[PDB]
């Protein structure tokens, strides 16, 4: 009945 | 809005012990897992995880055999048993979960001398 | 560096893209590489699949509730991320492996590939009484749960993330977009000659556009108006092809020019939204939830037919020439010319937006 | 809210050669939206990173900006005699932008 | 390019200014511009942006109903009308600018004009 706002996570380096 | 509270940790010697605990706040709590991540000191963020309801151990085998990761249901909590602290044990500890993708807290934060 | 995420309602499903803008080159397209992490605590199910859709959005005419759509398909396609496909054999990127790396084994890698030809992500600007989605053409991912493919999705137990396709200016300009035109009167024997030119072929959103007039009036007339216009060409071939001439800014100067003389004049137009608000049908660049959308980026097309809404760029250059005489008000006096130019994105040297 | 842009240290003294490190927390989450500037006394403010660690064209590659979730980092690897001057940080994802109170480095 | 302030000087409590900023080089239609005060020995602080290519202004909220920004796109030229001045408002009054699409922080700025209320 709802929806989550479009977010943002982390990603390492190499 | 959603609520989240690492609970405990602080100063902790070697070979000593601790316990945490988390509770997420406003979701209907009937199905679920328990997406627990944590980090490092300028670091990656990784996972240590496990504890859907119905009979889940699960790990990453870092940190196997000592942590008695443990749920609950009408507090609506996860737990967190640890023993005989490493230097690598000594993190930034998180209490997520992908259910609404939760944005982490702050962290609880130990030492190991 | 950062990568994007979105969960479903349930929590089951969370998707990963490495990001939102999509270039679009002449013919190839940048892949779709992503990952979905399924919760096996959760999981039973035994088949999660990912879909792209590629749809048209638009508005009932006879409906009055604002923002209600249905959306025809142009392109879909699914992939089956668990278990990995008998059949589907393909190589991860640099960017999926990190992915794997971050996530663990939970993490199913999903690559989709855009074929050539369709249609970029453009936004209709709404009308004053709108206020919901967006109407045009746009994507979706739409990454779900179930034990086939006929049934219908519950929207708890699924996620949808909107992507752009995007087009950025060649590289090498093109030549120079010119034109002239010769109007011969039947009674006259002097023509009538007008010529014009653009300084240059690709110019950039909010760009100033000069424009080299030179009148050569060989006649006994007079110029009395010169009538400067960009319009915006937007062509939509879908059900049946429809076309419209809309002008999107404009300067009318009073120069005359006298008979037996010469006339040179730099005039400078910019196209911009400010004085656009209230216009409806305008084509704007895709928008992510409902933020403000520059003007449409000119279409590249392959020499065939595409799909879609195809937008284009002509400058218009009018005189309102008097009447009287032998023909009264019988004989229109009017001369336009025409003037094709490229309205693109400079390449981001840097970073996506 | 207006979005508090913590900047520290509010001031701090190196040599020359020495790597400075200028931490700036946002209150709220920011995404990738943060500047920084040089500006000397006097003088008109001078660009220096934009979209969080992208060098502006122009600036000296000793200059490098990182993001760790909503912690920034401006580096000046090897200092050189013109990078004494007031530093600000910068949020631009929401509005009103609001800027950091600034860090003075010295000799 | 060139960015230039000006209409500074010294006022009474109370008084007007009218501060002009005359672009040359670039464009108004496809740069936003911005007015970013100075205290003397304080802080950077916004007040003002245009976006002539969307008709959109923005305040800080300090100067909400007293302050007034516009601009001459056939003068390249933005203007800001300031009414009601009290002495915290004495600062150095920079004219900025930044890329419409898109921003990519504050890249030229004008040398400044002293306000002293």
């Amino acid at each position: 009945d709802e929806s989550c706002t479009t977010a943002s996570s982390s990603l390492a380096k190499d | 809005q959603v609520q989240l509270q690492e609970s405990g940790g602080g100063l902790v010697q070697a070979g000593g012990s601790l316990r945490l605990s988390c509770v997420v706040s406003g979701f209907f709590f009937d199905t679920v897992t328990m997406a627990w991540y944590r980090r490092a000191p300028g670091k990656h963020r990784e996972l240590v995880a496990s504890a859907t309801a119905g009979g889940t151990t699960t790990y990453a085998d870092s940190v196997k055999d000592r942590f008695t990761i443990s749920r609950d249901n009408a507090k609506n909590t996860v737990y967190l048993q640890m023993n005989s602290l490493k230097p690598e044990d000594t993190a930034v500890y998180y209490c997520n979960t992908f259910v609404r993708s939760l944005s982490w807290g702050q962290g609880t934060q130990v030492t190991v001398s | 560096t950062r990568v994007f995420k979105k969960a479903s309602p349930n929590g089951k499903l969370t998707v990963y893209l490495g990001k939102r803008d999509f270039v679009d080159h002449i013919d190839l397209v940048e892949p779709v590489d992503g990952v979905v992490l399924v919760d096996p605590e959760y999981l039973k199910e035994r088949r999660v699949y990912v879909t792209l859709t590629c749809a048209f959005r638009y508005g009932r005419e006879d409906l009055d509730v604002l923002g209600l759509t249905f959306r025809k398909d142009l392109f879909v396609a699914n992939v089956q991320s668990f278990p990995p496909a008998p059949e589907d054999k393909k190589p991860l990127t640099r960017l999926q492996e990190r992915l794997i790396k971050k996530l663990g084994e939970h993490a199913y890698p999903f690559t989709f590939e855009i074929p050539p030809n369709l249609p970029c992500s453009v936004t209709l600007q709404p009308g004053p009484e709108d206020t919901g989605k967006a109407c045009g053409v746009d994507y979706e991912v739409k990454a779900f749960c179930a034990e086939n493919l006929e049934e219908k999705i519950h929207k708890r137990n699924s996620v949808r993330l909107v992507i752009r396709k995007v087009q950025y200016a060649p590289e090498r300009p093109g030549p120079q977009p010119t034109a002239e035109t010769t109007r011969q009167f039947l009674m006259s024997d002097k023509p009538l000659h007008l010529e014009a030119s653009l300084d240059k072929e690709i110019y950039y959103h909010g760009e100033p556009i000069s424009v080299n007039v030179h009148v050569t009036n060989n006649t006994n007339k007079t110029v009395k108006k010169i009538k400067i216009s960009v319009r915006q060409y937007a062509d939509i071939c879908l059900f049946n092809t429809a076309q419209y001439k809309c002008p999107v800014a404009m300067e009318e100067a009073d120069d005359t020019v006298a008979p037996s003389s010469t006339f040179c004049k730099v005039y400078t137009l910019t196209p911009f939204l400010a004085n656009n608000r209230e216009k409806r049908g305008l084509a704007l660049d895709g928008k992510l939830k409902h933020e403000d959308t520059n003007l449409a980026s000119s279409t590249l097309l392959r020499e065939r037919e595409i799909l879609g809404i195809i937008v284009s760029y002509k400058v218009k250059v009018k005189l309102v020439v008097s009447r009287g005489g032998l023909l009264g008000d019988l004989a229109s006096s009017d001369v336009a010319v025409e003037l094709p130019f490229t309205l693109m994105h400079p390449k981001p040297k840097e970073e996506p937006p | 809210s207006d979005i508090q842009m913590t900047q520290s240290p509010s001031s701090l003294s190196a040599s020359v050669g020495d790597r400075v490190t200028i931490t700036c927390r946002a209150s709220q989450s920011v995404s990738s939206a943060v500047a920084w500037y040089q500006q000397k006394p006097g003088k008109a403010p001078k660009l220096l990173i934009y979209s969080a660690s992208s060098l502006y064209s122009g600036v000296p590659s000793r200059f490098s900006g990182s993001r760790s979730g909503t912690d920034f980092t401006l580096t000046i690897s090897s200092l050189q005699p013109e990078d004494f001057a007031t530093y600000y940080c910068q949020q631009y994802k929401y509005v009103p932008v609001t800027f950091g109170q600034g860090t003075k480095v010295e000799i | 390019v060139q960015l230039v302030e000006s209409g500074g000087g010294l006022v009474q409590p109370g008084g007007s200014l009218r501060l002009s900023c005359a672009a040359s080089g670039f464009n108004v239609y496809s740069s936003s511009i911005h007015w970013v005060r100075q205290a003397p020995g304080k802080g950077l602080e916004w007040v003002a942006s245009i976006s002539s290519y969307y008709g959109y202004t923005y305040y800080a909220d300090s100067v909400k109903g007293r302050f007034t920004i516009s601009a001459d796109t056939s003068k390249n030229t933005a203007y800001l009308q300031m009414n009601s001045l009290r002495a915290e408002d004495t600062a150095v009054y920079y004219c900025a600018r930044s890329r419409q699409f898109w921003y990519s922080g504050l890249d030229y700025w004008g040398q400044g004009t002293l306000v002293t209320v």
